[PDB]
């Protein structure tokens, strides 16, 4: 249901996870997630233009490989070569993983310290230090610098984080 | 993607062998553990997937190189290698528990099977 429609419409294609949404420039609302092997271009991983609007892309996300094992992502930047479209995305994996994907390319893999991480915002702070800041289900949080992915903290207990 | 994991593996391996047969005292150890680390990566990245089929071959290819590096910098063995080697051996095994006996045992009747690993089992 949205402001400016205030009705309950149902999503017409059929989800498992949801992993992202949100708005891009060009298409105005979108989700993350499936439906229902090592091929860059097969994916698994269907974009979805909001309001029962057409799939958008199945072309350069995250492999099927991966498929099985993120619960959570979060974009990083957005470009547009032609109708196809280029996407820098950190995942976050139940074995403890925090990766770098650039059009579903795989680099700069981070291993977190702690067990079942939950979500991810970005921390800007300045000049060259700049940081993901991860959070779990285990009351416990990680900031991992960019640049180089690798632990700059991990600190416990942390009721919430901002 | 095995493509590129392949490529930085064997990539790898040549900066290896370049240090060993190149260099000063100091920078050999600059590019061995420099590749050591490259090593881990890698390793860490495969082992954040599943089982695998056409991966096991690369992965216990990788790890091998891994113990090799790390062991013959370190110029002496440890029982961390033997629990990489555990951890590849249960990855194996989960494609098709109790001890590393039973589990040799259970892998060479998986290997008798005849899946085209046999390069890296016998060299494991």
């Amino acid at each position: 249901i949205s402001s400016q429609t205030g009705k309950v419409v149902s999503v017409s294609g059929n989800f498992s996870s949801i992993q992202w949404a949100g708005e891009i420039e060009n298409l105005g609302m979108v989700l993350l997630g499936l439906k229902e092997d090592y091929a860059i271009w097969n994916t698994k991983f269907c974009v979805y233009s909001l309001e029962s609007q057409e799939v958008l892309s199945d072309i350069y996300i995250i492999p099927p490989a991966y498929s099985s094992v993120v619960t959570y992502v979060h974009i990083c930047a957005t470009e547009i070569i032609k109708n196809q479209l280029r996407i820098s995305l950190i995942a976050l994996t139940r074995k403890n993983q925090l990766i770098s994907f650039q059009n579903g390319t795989p680099k700069n893999v981070c291993q977190l310290p702690f067990g079942d991480p939950c979500a991810v915002q970005l921390m800007d702070s300045g000049g060259g230090n700049l940081f993901f800041v991860v959070s779990f289900i285990s009351n416990n949080a990680c900031a991992v610098w960019k640049e180089s992915f690798q632990v700059a903290a991990k600190w416990e207990k942390l009721s919430l984080v901002l | 993607c095995l493509d590129l994991w392949r490529e930085k593996n064997d990539r790898l391996v040549r900066q290896a062998k370049v240090a060993q047969n190149s260099g000063l005292t100091l920078r050999r150890q600059q590019l061995a553990q420099d590749a050591l680390e490259g090593l881990r990566g890698l390793l860490h990245s495969l082992q954040g997937l599943p089982a695998a089929v056409p991966v096991l071959p690369l992965e216990l290819t990788v790890t091998c190189n891994f113990i090799i590096l790390r062991a013959s910098l370190a110029q002496g063995f440890t029982e961390d290698q033997a629990q990489d080697i555990q951890r590849s051996l249960e990855r194996v095994l989960e494609t098709q528990e109790q001890g590393l006996r039973e589990l040799w045992d259970s892998v060479l009747r998986a290997s008798c099977l005849l899946p085209e690993l046999l390069s890296a089992l016998h060299r494991l």
